[PDB]
């Protein structure tokens, strides 16, 4: 029943660097951060994931080469860089977080995206 | 653990009036190497999934009006519209993605004053 | 660099198997019930026929033991006290007289081996040495009996072994007395030449070499499809 | 890619009748080596954050109340709700957590009968 925050939702541009943070509540050992992408047109649609104590980040195909992903153990805060921004990728970004090697147990708060050109 | 702290307080001004906010983080978010700014002010509509306004402080995301402009260097982060809107209630963070947490920022509602 | 021994043809093809189970009984009825007969061959048993025949010729000598159990018989005028039961096993050769019924002439020929055996000791045993006009057995032969190149097709006389054959000595006056027999087989000094492919249709028939076709293999999902897959964990991260 | 198809429309039931779902995975979700089954059924209330009822499809998370139970063994996975509630509008996934990536499911919508 632990809570859960971002960064927040700004009205962004496009082609402008928008990072969104999350908070934590935890350790950093062999746990998980990643994001979905919540638009009623595309459902949802997950990022990447970032581990914890393991090193390893990953992106999907859909935006490998495009997203880059940035985290502080110590800081207790996560990026999500994106570069070469559209202004259809709005989404109600959710944070993810797993305190198991296989599970979904704690969602985020929620942030916005969109810009206007 | 890195943080940083919103407004005391949400915005609580009349609709239409241009809005000026900052955010204070505990440590410096600037690389010195590449000059960038890792923090982005976030939007999460009450119900649905958030959405930031601009990252890098600097860049404003594609399709994003232009009514919202990020700034602010080094540890400080501000932001300012030049026209609050009534269908805009979100609840508005400034997350940093800098280094491991990618901590989230404080909350501010946009209340009603009319 | 581990060892072989277990894979040479000794250690391979001198396994006892149990080859025949067969029953007989000791008192009046249909006279083919009071005897056991068997074709000695190694044809019937796919198990150690598919052994056999991974091989084109073999040279072995037969050892052969025989279990013999006998039991009581429901009925009326049961035997109250019965001294003891005497069976009598006889090997033919090929081309010697062969029963046609019990209480026969050929039982007591002079040249069929015989073992007289009373209940209660051990498993009698023989063993036959390599009988046969040719060099080899074949158990493949491509070929007809006849020179005209008509007759029975895949049938060589020159594998012959002879028949084996067991009854009752005894002669019971009160009630019947069932009795089994269990045949077990083994190769001796084998030597084996020209190795062939091992079967993949099942056997259809113990005289020929007829099959069904069948798949060269299992079924697999795709080309490029390595067996499952594991979920992601601790190590896979 | 490893994905799993829903029901092929919503409940579109009447309130206070039991509803079964089912969901068809396109490959193998059992690790026989623990007998596990990697998939659970989530639940998304529309403008707040998603919560599943049932991980592992035989472990009913805490605090989910008694109706909801989830079964299904091997590429099948199924759930039942003993009584359907005019205030749990939502949409319904089955999603899977066995291998990248963790694909969501198809959606369900609880409609108006009423």
């Amino acid at each position: 029943e632990v809570q859960l925050q971002q960064s927040g939702p700004e009205l962004a541009r496009p082609w402008a660097s928008v990072k969104i943070s999350c908070q934590a509540f935890y350790t950093f050992s062999n746990y998980g951060m990643q994001w979905v992408k919540q638009s009623p047109g595309q459902g949802l649609e997950w990022i990447g994931p970032f581990y914890p104590g393991n090193a390893d980040t990953s992106y999907n195909q859909k935006f490998k080469g495009k997203a880059t992903l940035t985290a502080d153990k110590s800081s207790s805060t996560a990026y999500m860089q994106f570069s070469s921004l559209t202004s259809e990728d709005s989404a109600v970004y959710y944070c993810a977080r797993v305190v198991a090697t296989t599970d979904f147990d704690y969602w985020g708060q929620g942030t916005t995206v969109t810009v206007s050109s | 653990y890195i943080e940083a702290s919103q407004s005391p307080s949400s915005l609580a001004v009349s609709v239409g009036e241009k809005v000026t906010m900052s955010c204070k983080s505990s440590q410096s978010l600037l690389y010195s190497s590449n000059q960038k700014n890792y923090l982005a002010w976030f939007q999460q509509k009450p119900g649905q999934s958030p959405k930031l306004l601009i990252y890098w402080a600097s860049t404003r995301e594609s399709g994003v009006p232009d009514r919202f402009t990020g700034s602010g260097s080094g540890t400080d982060f501000t932001l300012t519209i030049s026209s609050v809107k009534a269908e805009d209630l979100a609840v508005y963070y400034c997350q940093q993605y800098y280094s491991y947490p990618y901590t989230f920022g404080g909350g501010t509602k946009l209340k009603i004053k009319r | 660099y581990h060892s072989r021994t277990e894979s040479s043809i000794e250690n391979f093809l001198c396994r006892a198997a149990c080859v025949y189970i067969a029953t007989y009984a000791s008192a009046g009825g249909t006279p083919t019930e009071r005897y056991a007969s068997w074709r000695i061959n190694t044809r019937q048993m796919v198990q150690l026929r598919r052994k056999f025949e991974l091989f084109t010729y073999l040279r072995f000598d037969m050892e052969i033991t025989f279990v013999i159990t006998s039991t009581q018989d429901p009925g009326t005028q049961l035997a109250q006290d019965m001294p003891v039961l005497t069976h009598q096993i006889m090997y033919i050769p090929p081309g010697g007289p062969v029963p046609n019924s019990a209480t026969d002439f050929a039982w007591q020929s002079s040249t069929n081996p015989s073992i007289f055996w009373t209940e209660g000791c051990a498993p009698a045993r023989m063993s036959v040495p390599f009988i046969s006009i040719g060099n080899a057995y074949s158990n493949f032969y491509d070929g007809w009996s006849h020179f005209t190149q008509e007759g029975v097709y895949g049938f060589n006389s020159l594998n012959n072994m002879g028949h084996i054959y067991v009854r009752h000595v005894n002669e019971q006056s009160l009630g019947v007395s069932t009795s089994t027999l269990r045949v077990y087989f083994k190769p001796k000094h084998v030597r084996a030449w020209v190795p062939r492919p091992p079967r993949l249709s099942p056997y259809v028939k113990s005289s020929n070499v007829n099959f069904k076709p069948t798949a060269v293999t299992t079924e697999r999902k795709d080309i490029n499809d390595v067996g499952t897959l594991r979920p992601v964990g601790y190590t896979n991260h």
